[PDB]
C-alpha cells in the first residue's frame, strides 16, 4: 500500500467512485492515461527520472478529490480535468524547469484547458503549499488515498 | 488588455515579457508579465503557472507582489507591483557604491522577505541581483519565482541544477541532491559581499569546478571534521587544501567586524551550519537598526 502501482490503482477506484456518471470507465484507464504522459515526457527527453511516485500521486489525489466533480458527463472530459491536476503537479512538484503542453491536452479548445488551470490554482493553492508543509496533512491524505481501495 | 494601457518595454522576463502599465480605471503604475499560450516555446506556461500558485501563498512587504492574472488571447498576463529597477542595474547607477547603512537596509529587506518564503516552506533557488526589486521609496523585493518550490513532501530527490552558478552552494556545486533552505542563506551571502564591495560577484566561477575553486581558495576547504559527509555526495572530487586564514578585510570594506561575521555565517561551505534567515535578521549587525 506504498507501491506506485498500489496508490494509482487507489486513485482509479476512488475517480470511478467519485464520476459515477461514466458507466464503463475501468480503474485502470487513469492509471493508463497517466503511465502514458509519464513514459511519454521520459522518452522524449523531457526528464530523465518518472514524476509518478508514492508522494507525487498523493498530490495528485488531493487535487481530484476537491476539483474533479461527481457530475463529469464523459470518460473524455475526465481524461482532460485529470490530466489538468496532473499538468499542474509536474508544474509545482517536479523536477524539470518546465514541462511541454502536448501529452496533457485531450481537448480541442485549448482555452479551456488554461481557463481550467488558473480555476483550480484558485481553488486549490493553499492546499498545494499546505500538503508540503504540513506533515499531518501529508499523512491524512494519505491515510485517505489508500483507505480509496 | 482593455483594463491597462502599456507604456513601455522594460522587462527581461524570466520565461515572458515584461512591460509597465497603466491600470486605466485607478491611474495605478502596475508591471505586466505577459505569456504566450499558443506557444512555440513548449514549456514555458509550466513555469508561470508553478509562480502563479507560490506568490498567491507569498503575500510579504519584501516579496514582489502578485496582483491579478489575467487569461485572454492566447496571453497568460501576471499583474504585478511595479519596480523601477532591479539590484544590478542599481549598482549601474551608483558606481557600485553603497552607503553603509543602504547596504545594511538592503540585506536586511532580502533576509526578512526570504525568511517569510522558507517559514511559508519555499524556496527560492535564484537569488541573484537582477531577482531582487527596487523602489524609489528605497524598499528591496524578491522576484522572479520561476525556478521556486515548495519543499516538505517525502522527494527522493531535488534538481541539483538548480542557482545560477556564481551564487550556487558548494554541497550543490557538488551534487547534493536534498538541499533545504540553506541553499539560498548561501546565495544571500553571496549578494551581501556585492553590496559591501562595488556590487560585483565575489565567486563567478567559469564552470563547477571554477566555481568550488574560487569558493574555497576564499574561505578555506572544509575539512572533514567540519563537513563530514562531503566526500560522500554524488559529484564529489578531491580539491587543494586552501587555508581558513585568508582575510576577508578588503573583501567587503564597507563591513565592520559585525558584518563580516555575519558574512561568514551566510558563507558556510556545510550547509547545516549555515545561519538561517530568521537567525540572521536577530544577528547584531542589525541591532541598531
Amino acid at each position: 500500500q506504498a507501491s506506485t502501482s498500489e496508490l494509482l490503482r487507489c486513485l482509479g477506484e476512488f475517480l470511478c467512485r467519485r464520476c459515477y456518471r461514466l458507466k464503463h470507465l475501468s480503474p485502470t484507464d487513469p492509471v493508463l492515461w497517466l503511465r502514458s504522459v509519464d513514459r511519454s515526457l521520459l522518452l522524449q527527453g523531457w526528464q530523465d527520472q518518472g514524476f509518478i511516485t508514492p508522494a507525487n500521486v498523493v498530490f495528485l489525489y488531493m487535487l481530484c478529490r476537491d476539483v474533479i466533480s461527481s457530475e463529469v458527463g464523459s470518460d473524455h472530459e475526465l481524461q482532460a480535468v485529470l490530466l489538468t491536476c496532473l499538468y499542474l503537479s509536474y508544474s509545482y512538484m517536479g523536477n524539470e524547469i518546465s514541462y511541454p503542453l502536448k501529452p496533457f491536452l485531450v481537448e480541442s479548445c485549448k482555452e479551456a484547458f488554461w481557463d481550467r488551470c488558473l480555476s483550480v490554482i484558485n481553488l486549490m493553492s493553499s492546499k498545494m503549499l499546505q500538503i508540503n508543509a504540513d506533515p499531518h496533512y501529508f499523512t491524512q491524505v494519505f491515510s485517505d488515498l489508500k483507505n480509496e481501495s | 488588455m482593455q483594463k491597462y494601457e502599456k507604456l513601455e518595454k522594460i522587462g527581461e522576463g524570466t520565461y515572458g515579457t515584461v512591460f509597465k502599465a497603466k491600470n486605466r480605471e485607478t491611474h495605478e503604475i502596475v508591471a505586466l508579465k505577459r505569456v504566450r499560450l499558443d506557444d512555440d516555446d513548449e514549456g514555458v506556461p509550466s513555469s508561470a503557472l508553478r509562480e502563479i500558485c507560490l506568490l498567491k501563498e507569498l503575500k510579504h512587504k519584501n516579496i514582489v507582489r502578485l496582483h491579478d492574472v489575467l487569461h485572454s488571447d492566447k496571453k497568460l498576463t501576471l499583474v504585478f507591483e511595479f519596480c523601477d529597477q532591479d539590484l544590478k542595474k542599481y549598482f549601474d547607477s551608483c558606481n557600485g557604491d553603497l552607503d553603509p547603512e543602504i547596504v545594511k537596509s538592503f540585506l536586511f529587506q532580502l533576509l526578512k522577505g526570504l525568511g517569510f518564503c522558507h517559514s511559508r516552506n519555499v524556496l527560492h533557488r535564484d537569488l541573484k541581483p537582477q531577482n531582487l526589486l527596487i523602489n524609489r521609496n528605497g524598499e528591496l523585493k524578491l522576484a522572479n519565482f520561476g525556478l521556486a518550490r515548495a519543499f516538505g513532501i517525502p522527494v527522493r530527490c531535488y534538481s541539483a541544477e538548480v542557482v545560477t552558478l556564481w551564487y550556487r552552494p558548494p554541497d550543490v556545486l557538488f551534487g547534493a541532491k536534498l538541499y533545504s533552505t540553506s541553499i539560498d542563506m548561501w546565495s544571500a551571502g553571496c549578494i551581501f559581499a556585492e553590496l559591501a564591495n562595488a556590487g560585483r560577484p565575489l565567486f563567478p566561477g567559469n564552470d563547477v569546478d571554477d566555481q568550488l575553486k574560487r569558493i574555497f581558495r576564499l574561505l578555506g576547504t572544509p575539512t572533514e571534521e567540519q563537513w563530514p559527509s562531503m566526500t560522500k555526495l554524488p559529484d564529489y572530487k578531491p580539491y587543494p587544501m586552501y587555508p581558513a586564514t585568508t582575510s576577508l578585510v578588503n573583501v567587503v570594506p564597507k563591513l565592520n567586524a559585525t558584518g563580516r561575521d555575519l558574512l561568514q555565517n551566510l558563507l558556510k561551505c556545510n550547509p547545516v551550519q549555515r545561519i538561517s534567515a530568521e537567525e540572521a535578521l536577530q544577528h547584531p549587525y542589525f541591532s541598531d537598526f
